[PDB]
């Protein structure tokens, strides 16, 4: 059948290895279509450890990262440190759902372990530096997803609502 | 620091006109309790037209009202004409719920405003019918026959409120006041409680009336998806001044129990001048917009 | 503070009551009782207000004035009343009792339940911190029976088991200790619980039909047929008067209230409903 | 409250309602059902028990049907229609007194086996006859309506 | 391009069952050009209805394959109905051209230059004059009758517009119209007349911002409420052509065509000048074309506000006419009293009245050629987007109801509340301002007095300046009573309810025009109020009993004559005005008075007649489950059992779902296709899974294609396939995907039933407040409800005994003189009524009037029987109150409502036994007592778990207390064990049958005192 896989975006370009995808299939879960953002996932309770990111997941219910989902399994390098799960589809709390979803779905996610010998209080934070997301764009979301520079003809409508819509948790440790 | 306002007695706070009985308010407006706390703390030598100019010196800033039924918190919640109270324990997944597919949306509200409404278990309706009698035929005074739904608790309930001065929370402490419509009677107790303030969240809870300056309401209302996830949006009265006898002022309001996405808050930001900046913040100083976190007990105003 | 001290009274009735309510066709009954909210028979306090008012006005007509502005002055509204009544509340109600092997063989005893008892505590908690209004025995009293609360309780400790209202039986026990009669009446009170109080105070209430008839042939005269709920002699309600700091209240206080034993409460008072004895808990207890 | 009494009356009479096989014995336990309530309610307790147990014939055979009745419902009382209709309301009575606790049942299915303790049984339910007739008021009440409606007046 | 579907639309007759397969292209059009088909016609057709998957696509364009010769129709709702067409046929070849000459009597007479006139003169009468040549409606199908051919014709050319959209190069668009706050906005009244012209203001402003549809994109273009049978759309098209020009002997051949199929009775449209009933809904939806005109030419837009916008401001437009012509008329009226009034506030708050008192939320889904073309033809999955996008829209209108905002919190009442620069006529407030007396909720402009003197202290306040308009503005506007601005502007409307038309012509006329036409008659409309209805009876009465009781009235002008033309959208007021007895008179001061009440009540003690009691009966009706019953979800059917969240996991109830629609695909078909397709059913537990039972039933499908052969490929090779997965696609994610035509069919079915509604209410003395077919707010007297509910919840699914209007009645079944049309059987349909009094506050009547329903429909569950065992339904509740009381009733007792034609005589039988009960207790058989003496009874019946002990209970309860003693009323024993379910809601429901009987007879006698 079909799977996925999670990516986040953090204020740190811990991005760059972290699978070897760029379609998988043919179709994705978030796509690109002229108004920002679609279909884009929010996880609970995961906070970012902002140098070599990783989410550890925390013990909160408002502790919150946004993420995407796209066909593929990084790297043949985990294994051992990661999760990955299969929901019947609806168990994804993602923003601006706009197609059917497909009854099922196997995605995986970096993990980390919770590193019980640090006094973690995590810290919310926004995104910031138009820069760093238009050229996470040169990272990734042109990397996961070719099309830019292809259809999109308002680069900054989705560098706004990048602006607006994601912010998160971290570590701060 | 926290307030706990417990009624002695069933409550009548008047709403939407008098015209089968009137009908009360489950939470009070802030108006009211404002009005109680400089009931208290009056002197009679500040008078001035403006009854929260007046107010808002004999106080300091007031956070939004909710329910201490025996330990638990109850908050308001509203889908639209569905008032409700609820567990902060069924807010959390609120916001998840929200854009939830849409038969487990309905599955899931249905379920919260339904069995998970602790509102009956806790509040009764009690029509009180009254009339006038005169003093020398001992027959009911013809024209005075007078109905009103008041609020009667089935259980112990407090009101509680979150006020910043420490001054005030001195002579405020055992104070028997007389809290509410016809003449009704409920204690105030003060106690030390530690709560946390302005938190950047995504989804808040409208705690008290958000007021909306009647300069971008047809701006907010146009598109009101961007602001509100659920609730009500409704044109209340400020209530009634003591000092001049009159009805305060009349404003377009996001009803307390109201779910707002964090786009409000820079919204209501961005369409105040300085003149009714100063207006609105003094009426947040006296307890308007308050809004706390699906998250956990965390309020903050969202002016000041 | 805006509310200075404090009156906590009894409501004794001294013949049957009828504080009415809204006559409607739901409850078996055209003339109920006014209900507090739990069922129990209440007084309003705008009815306590107005009625006590009346009398007042009646008995003192030279302290009009005082009167006029603690209770509220009706032709010059323009001032609070510096006077208020809390709702009367259901403390106990007589019920007959059949005795069973037991020590002092009673005909009737009172009887409350712990809904009740709680609301009493409720208005002497929040009157107590008023540095005259004290009364601690009383509350103390109270708090050891809501500790017992979930048990039938008896204060005098000689029943162990009673039919009530000829009804219901109970079985009753002490409080481990003598606690020293709430009221000087000598008979005993039994604190129930509220599941079978509730029962055991509603079968203590007047249930009457009543007619009217054509002077002429005593015949019934059609449609005039209805029943009305009464609240039986003996029964106790508890009250509180809270009162304003200013100088007429005090006159007020001293010598219109301490001449103030019986007053008429209620409807129906050329039937003889309504005569109250109104005891402060500040000379008694 | 004796709102459960409802139902142990339905059963109570679908018990001794075919334990009569004989009509006649039917319509005598509907007027024992209509008269025996307002004198136990008239003249106590107490009387009326000694004037059930005085015109029920209380032998070992009709005692051993009273038990398969507690026990069996294939029971069948006999025995002159009178007598039959006084043992069928004394069947009523005690097992009232059996389903709501106030007798234990051993005790009672011993008092209707042995002669010694039918004194005991009696003389137990002489000590209980506030608490009896205070509590089986509703439940007569309600065998009596049942035996008005069900069985043809004679 | 488009306006050319006259080509599409009639590419089939309302002659084609009696083509296929002999019965003895084909009539294409005698005026018009030939009909296309390269993708436009059949690209629509393949994608308007169910069938055409359903049978196969290459065996349905063949038509003939597995054909019939008979021709049956089964109802779309209940595959289990069976209609045949008898032998009646329209009129052969030699007299066809006949009705063609009727087709050109309003055709040819207006000339031609008009298409969108054409269109819109053609879409009303194409249904109406072939039941005048009497067809009896050929199905859609032959080969599986599942619509009649209309709903095909009209679905497909709806859809057409779609078509058309994605003609050009890319757009498409489903749009929705929902008002926020009817229920409330109703409520806001004091009069009744407030409630009718509030509920007609929620029509027809809702009516004026499609009448620019109607206009622009022709007809058709509306999906719900179809207009196929409108109060509306006939009057609009009238008065049309009255503009366009018409002479009154050549059109009333269309005037009078409407006057019996619509508007039954003689209170015509063309006597009152509006339609007196107010039929349209809250909620309308549209399809639409990606095209736009500004004047004779079209032009497409991508932007997604393209529509939202022109609906919003098109609506407020609507009431800013309004209000305008309102400011013209009381000019016009300066003298006449209370319109001096009505002017002088029109122009003191005249920035209040430019917002309309009722707001809309409107979204809209759009469609791209992907996913419904793959490169120039359709692509798989194409009859699978209609579907989604209305479940897009649906999801989107039940995403944005979670923000419910208030009509009053768009007005700036700020700086007007926080000085005393409000205006305030009469008694300028002490408190700054005072609130409506019918809102409750704004500030009031008009304060007139209570009484001290009433005729100098309504001048000293400057009300009025005049002693003449003392009466002119009592009359209208009652003591103590303060206005809103919107309250008065609602009242004015009232005095004089033609102004409306402003609001419901729609952009045809001039304000001014209509303001002239009809500032020159003075035609006196009269509508009831409560107190007219508390005394209908006694009305009645007194026409009968003329002038043997009116001997000390006949100076009081109660016993008058009628004065020139008083006549009313009340139907009964209208056949019995004329008889001797004036009822435009107000019984508030007659009989329902308080100083000349011991007048007439003493009057009528010495002539024996009865008092008027002071009672009406507000009557409520709502659908069950109306909008998943057009999303396809099968919850109407199992009313209870299964429910609307119970479809977030649909495969949970796979034993009760898939019982169902296997029951109604095959029982659907008709032919050799019904043992073609219940063999793929329940195909994946066969020992026989999906795709793989492909070509395992193979032989019924190859065993045919050697049967009679014309198509090139004889070779499926996916046409098993595409059936299989259609009907897996419905089965395992379980509903009926629908489509236009099954959208069309419904709601074709709801007008016919909201005119037969009307037909039934004022064959009671009722007084439509409104009604929507599926909905109905109506006000009968207390002692015509029962029969009512009977009648309506059996007329709703089409049951009993009378030639209503002009149509009949069948069991499923309505038919126009001929031709049997669709109605709703299945469709559960809950009731309310509430026992008033007429001094009642019409605000907390309408109110718990909506909530009891809204929320019983929820709370109350009884025991139903299904399958032997026995569930909890939830719905079909005939709730009843009195001032205190509380009663349910059931009307179904059974799940699903009907399978079968006998169980409709099932259906409101418990109330029927209340009727056959209600007659005997005063017919002097059984007491009254019998309510009385029921308590008594009631712990053994209720605790009674066994049929004949309860028999003999309930018997002798009812011999106890008769009054003679032979009575034999014997109460089923279904209603015997029958429990009601109430859980958290602090109101008192009897949880069993018998005392809700009981309950239902006290309330309705109480309200006769
Ligand atoms: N013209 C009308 N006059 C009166 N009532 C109507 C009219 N059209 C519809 N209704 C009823 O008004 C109600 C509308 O349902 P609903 O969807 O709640 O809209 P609402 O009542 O305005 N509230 P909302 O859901 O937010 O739109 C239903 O009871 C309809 O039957
Ligand atoms: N898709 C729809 N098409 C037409 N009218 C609709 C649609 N959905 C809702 N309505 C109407 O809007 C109102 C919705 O309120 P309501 O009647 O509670 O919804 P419902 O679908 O009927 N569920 P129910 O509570 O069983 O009636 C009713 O007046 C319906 O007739
Ligand atoms: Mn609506
Ligand atoms: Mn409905
Ligand atoms: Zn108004």
């Amino acid at each position: 059948s079909t799977q996925r896989e999670y990516v986040f975006i953090p204020i740190t370009n811990s991005i760059t290895i972290d699978v070897k995808i760029t379609i998988g299939g043919s179709d994705h879960i978030t796509n690109i279509d002229e108004r920002g953002i679609h279909n884009v996932l929010v996880i609970t309770g995961y906070a970012v450890d902002e140098k070599n990111g990783r989410l550890v997941p925390t013990l909160d219910p408002c502790d919150y990262v946004k993420g995407i989902l796209v066909a593929g399994t990084p790297q043949q390098a985990q294994s051992n440190d990661f999760l990955t799960l299969k929901l019947p589809a609806n168990k994804l709390y993602l923003i601006r759902k706009k197609g059917n979803i497909s009854d099922d779905l196997k995605i995986y996610i970096p993990y980390s372990s919770p590193d019980a010998r640090n006094s973690m209080k995590t810290k919310p934070v926004s995104i910031s530096d138009d820069t760093i997301v238009n050229n996470i764009i040169k990272e990734v979301f042109d990397k996961i997803y070719n099309i830019t520079q292809k259809e999109k003809v308002k680069i900054e409508k989705v560098k706004e609502d990048i602006k607006e819509l994601f912010s998160y948790y971290a570590l701060e440790q | 620091k926290r307030v706990l306002i417990k009624p002695l007695e069933p409550l009548m706070f008047r709403s939407q006109g008098e015209f089968t009985a009137a009908q009360s308010l489950i939470i009070p407006r802030p108006s009211t309790i404002a009005g109680m706390l400089g009931y208290i703390l009056f002197n009679k030598s500040s008078g001035t037209g403006d009854w929260l100019s007046d107010l808002t010196n004999l106080l300091a800033t007031i956070y939004g009202t909710f329910i201490e039924t025996n330990g638990e918190y109850l908050f308001p919640l509203r889908m639209g004409n569905h008032l409700a109270l609820v567990d902060q324990q069924h807010l959390i997944n609120l916001p998840t719920l929200l854009e939830k597919e849409y038969e487990r949306r309905e599955k899931g509200i249905y379920e919260l405003f339904y069995d998970k409404n602790k509102l009956f278990q806790i509040i009764n309706h009690q029509d009180r019918i009254g009339i006038s009698i005169d003093k020398s035929t001992r027959t009911v005074k013809e024209h005075y026959l007078y109905s009103a739904r008041y609020l009667a608790f089935k259980k112990e309930v407090n009101y509680v409120i979150f006020i910043d001065n420490d001054a005030i929370s001195d002579k405020i402490n055992g104070k028997i006041v007389n809290f509410g419509g016809e003449n009704r009677i409920a204690k105030l107790e003060v106690d030390d409680y530690k709560v946390d303030t302005s938190i950047e969240e995504e989804y808040y809870l409208a705690l008290s009336p958000i007021l909306i300056p009647d300069e971008a309401l047809d701006n907010f209302l146009d598109n009101i998806s961007d602001y509100v996830a659920m609730g009500k949006v409704d044109k209340i009265s400020l209530g009634f001044d003591i000092a001049n006898t009159k009805r305060k002022e009349m404003l377009t309001a996001i009803l307390e129990g109201s779910i707002v996405k964090r786009s409000i808050i820079d919204f209501i930001k961005n369409e105040i001048k300085n003149d009714l900046r100063y207006r609105f913040s003094k009426y947040e100083k006296i307890g308007y917009n308050t809004l706390m976190s699906l998250c956990k007990l965390a309020l903050r105003k969202i002016l000041s | 503070p805006y509310y200075a001290f404090a009156e906590p009274f009894f409501i004794h009735a001294i013949t049957h009551l009828h504080v009415g309510s809204g006559s409607s066709v739901e409850e078996e009954i055209a003339l109920p009782f006014q209900r507090d909210e739990l069922g129990y028979p209440t007084i309003y306090a705008s009815s306590l207000k107005g009625a006590i008012k009346s009398f007042l006005l009646k008995e003192f007509p030279d302290k009009r004035d005082v009167i006029y502005k603690v209770l509220g002055e009706d032709e010059n509204p323009e001032e609070a009343s510096l006077g208020t009544f809390l709702d009367a509340i259901l403390f106990a109600i007589p019920s007959r009792i059949i005795e069973i092997d037991s020590a002092k063989p009673y005909v009737w005893v009172y009887v409350t339940t712990y809904e009740l008892l709680k609301k009493v505590k409720l208005y002497l908690d929040s009157i107590s911190q008023l540095s005259n209004a004290s009364f601690s025995n009383l509350k103390n009293k109270i708090d050891t029976i809501l500790a017992k609360e979930g048990k039938n309780i008896t204060l005098d400790s000689d029943l162990k088991s009673a039919i009530l209202n000829e009804d219901f039986y109970v079985e009753l026990e002490a409080l481990n200790n003598k606690i020293p009669s709430i009221i000087n009446a000598g008979v005993p009170l039994l604190v129930l619980e509220d599941s079978i109080g509730r029962e055991v105070i509603n079968r203590s209430l007047i249930r009457v039909r009543r007619i009217r008839i054509d002077r002429d042939k005593k015949v019934v005269e059609t449609g005039g047929l209805w029943s009305e709920e009464y609240v039986p002699m003996k029964t106790i309600f508890f009250s509180v008067l809270l009162g304003k700091e200013s100088k007429e209240s005090a006159i007020f206080a001293s010598c219109i209230l301490r001449n103030l034993r019986y007053v008429i409460l209620g409807g129906k008072e050329t039937i003889g409903k309504g005569i109250v004895e109104l005891r402060w808990v500040k000379d008694v207890i | 409250l004796y709102e459960e009494d409802y139902k142990l009356a339905l059963e109570a009479f679908k018990k001794v309602f075919n334990a009569l096989t004989h009509y006649g014995a039917k319509q005598a336990f509907r007027s024992r059902a209509r008269d025996l309530v307002e004198e136990i309610y008239n003249s106590g307790f107490i009387p009326t028990f000694f004037y059930i147990i005085s015109k029920a014939e209380l032998n070992s055979d009709s005692l051993d049907s009273l038990i398969s009745l507690f026990s069996s419902d294939n029971a069948i009382l006999r025995g002159s229609d009178e007598n039959v209709s006084y043992s069928a309301y004394l069947f009523i009575i005690l097992y009232y007194l059996i389903k709501r606790g106030i007798i234990e049942q051993k005790f009672l299915i011993q008092a209707l086996r042995c002669e010694k303790t039918r004194l005991d049984l009696i003389d137990k339910l002489y000590n209980l006859a506030p608490i009896i007739s205070a509590k089986i008021r509703t439940y007569l009440l309600a065998i009596k309506r049942l035996s008005e409606a069900l069985i043809e007046a004679r | 391009f488009l306006d050319y579907k006259i080509i599409a639309l009639l590419h089939d007759p309302p002659n084609k069952a009696w083509v296929i397969t002999g019965r003895a292209a084909k009539y294409i059009i005698n005026q018009l050009f030939g009909k296309n088909y390269s993708e436009k016609v059949d690209n629509a057709d393949k994608l308007a209805s169910s069938i055409d998957r359903y049978l196969g696509s290459i065996v349905y364009k063949e038509r003939s394959l597995f054909e019939n010769r008979s021709i049956f129709l089964k109802n779309i709702l209940l595959s289990n109905i069976q209609r045949d067409i008898g032998n009646l046929f329209p009129k052969d070849k030699s007299k066809l051209d006949n009705l063609i000459l009727e087709y050109k009597k309003l055709l040819n007479v207006i000339n031609k230059t008009n298409l969108i006139l054409k269109y819109q003169l053609f879409y009303l009468i194409y249904e109406l004059v072939w039941i005048d040549s009497k067809y009896e409606n050929t199905p859609s199908d032959t080969r599986n009758p599942t619509h009649t051919i209309f709903d095909h014709l009209y679905a497909t050319a709806a859809m057409m517009n779609w078509i058309l959209s994605l003609e050009k190069e890319a757009k498409g668009y489903l749009l929705g119209i929902d008002t926020i706050g009817v229920a409330d906005f109703i409520s806001k009244g004091r009069k009744t007349r407030d409630l009718w012209i509030s509920s007609y203001l929620v029509s027809a402003l809702l009516w004026y911002v499609i009448t620019w549809f109607i206009e622009e994109y022709g007809p058709d273009v509306i999906l719900f409420p179809s207009l196929r049978f409108n109060q509306f759309y006939a009057f609009y098209l009238l008065e049309k052509l009255r503009k366009e020009g018409v002479s009154e002997d050549v059109i009333d051949e269309i005037k009078e065509l409407i006057t019996k199929y619509i508007f039954n009775g003689d209170d015509l449209f063309e006597n009152l000048k509006i339609p007196p009933y107010p039929i349209i809904p809250g909620r309308i939806t549209l399809i639409l074309p990606g095209l736009i005109r500004e004047g004779e030419e079209y032009k497409k837009v991508q932007d997604d506000n393209c529509f939202i916008s022109k609906v919003k401001e098109r609506y407020n437009e609507g009431w800013r006419k309004l209000i305008e012509g309102l400011r013209c008329y009381s000019e016009r009226k300066r003298e006449d009293g209370f319109w001096n009034l009505v002017c002088r506030v029109l122009k003191l708050t005249e920035d209040l009245l430019q917002t309309t008192p009722l707001n809309i939320r409107v979204k809209q889904v759009s469609v791209t050629e992907d996913e419904i073309f793959n490169n120039n033809k359709l692509r798989s999955d194409s009859w699978k987007i209609y579907d989604n996008k209305y479940r897009q829209l649906v999801s989107e209108f039940k995403k944005s109801k979670l923000v419910k905002v208030t009509p009053e919190s768009r007005l700036k009442l700020f700086e007007l509340t926080k000085f005393d620069k409000l205006p305030q006529i009469g008694e300028k407030s002490k408190r700054g301002y005072e609130f409506c007396t019918s809102c409750g909720v704004l500030p009031a402009v008009v304060i007139m007095p209570k009484e001290d003197e009433l005729e100098k202290k309504l001048i000293d306040l400057g009300i009025a300046r005049d002693e003449k308009d003392v009466r002119s503005i009592k009359n209208m506007i009652s003591p103590g009573e303060r206005l809103c601005p919107w309250c008065l502007v609602k009242r004015a409307l009232g005095a004089e309810p033609r102004l409306m038309r402003i609001l419901l012509l729609g952009d045809l006329y001039s304000v001014e025009k209509i303001v002239n036409e009809i500032v020159s008659r003075d035609v006196k409309i009269e509508i009831p109020s409560t107190s007219d209805i508390a005394s209908i009876k006694t009305f009645e009465e007194m026409i009968e009993k003329k002038n043997e009781i009116c001997e000390d009235l006949k100076e009081e002008e109660v016993c008058e004559k009628p004065s020139e033309s008083v006549l009313s959208m009340w139907q009964w007021f209208n056949k019995n005005y004329y008889n001797g007895i004036n009822l435009t008179i107000d019984p508030e001061e007659y009989w329902f008075s308080e100083k000349r009440r011991r007048y007439y009540f003493s009057v009528f003690r010495r002539h024996r007649i009865t008092f008027p009691s002071p009672y009406y009966a507000l009557v409520r009706a709502d659908s069950d489950y109306l909008g998943d019953l057009l999303e396809g979800k099968l919850t109407p059917y199992l009313a209870g059992i299964i429910d609307s969240g119970d479809y977030a996991n649909i495969s949970e109830k796979k034993e009760e779902v898939n019982k169902l629609l296997e029951e109604y695909l095959v029982n659907a078909g008709s032919g050799s296709i019904v043992d073609y397709v219940k063999t793929v059913l329940k195909c994946i537990r066969e020992n026989l899974n999906k795709c793989s039972c492909a070509e395992k039933i193979y032989s019924n499908e190859v065993a045919k294609v050697m049967f009679r052969v014309n198509v090139e490929k004889a070779n499926v090779e996916e046409e098993v396939k595409n059936s299989l997965e259609y009907f897996e696609t419905i089965l395992n994610e379980g509903r009926i995907i629908v489509t236009p035509a099954w959208h069309v069919s419904i709601s074709s079915a709801l007008n016919r039933g909201l005119l037969v509604e009307l037909e039934l209410v004022n064959k009671h003395k009722g007084f439509v407040i409104y009604a929507g077919g599926d909905d109905l707010l109506a006000m009968l007297p207390v002692d015509e409800v029962l029969d009512f509910i009977k009648e309506s919840r059996r007329a709703f699914a089409g049951f009993g005994t009378e030639k209503l209007g002009n149509m009949c009645l069948e069991n499923g079944f309505v038919r126009i003189n001929n031709a049997y049309y669709p109605s709703l059987p299945i469709v559960g349909r809950s009731y309310s009524v509430i026992i008033a009094h007429y001094a009642d506050p019409l605000f907390f009547v309408i109110n718990d009037s909506y909530n009891l329903l809204e929320e019983g429909k929820e709370i109350i569950r009884y025991r139903v029987m299904y399958n032997g065992e026995y569930k909890d339904a939830k719905k079909d509740v005939a709730i009843f109150r009195y001032q205190g009381l509380t009663s349910v009733i059931p009307l179904s007792l059974k799940r699903p409502i009907v399978s079968s034609v006998s169980d409709f005589n099932e259906i409101a039988s418990i109330i029927d036994v209340i009727l056959e009960l209600k007659k005997r207790i005063d017919e002097g058989r059984i007491s009254v007592s019998l309510l009385y003496d029921y308590e008594k009874y009631k712990h053994l019946i209720v605790a009674s778990d066994e049929k004949y002990l309860t028999e003999f209970l309930v018997k002798d309860w009812i011999k106890r207390n008769s009054l003679r003693k032979h009575v034999e009323f014997t109460i089923d024993e279904k209603l015997y064990g029958v429990r009601l379910t109430i859980e958290n809601y602090p109101i008192k429901i009897p949880n069993d049958l018998i005392s809700n009987i009981v309950y239902t007879l006290r309330i309705i006698y109480g309200g006769e005192k």
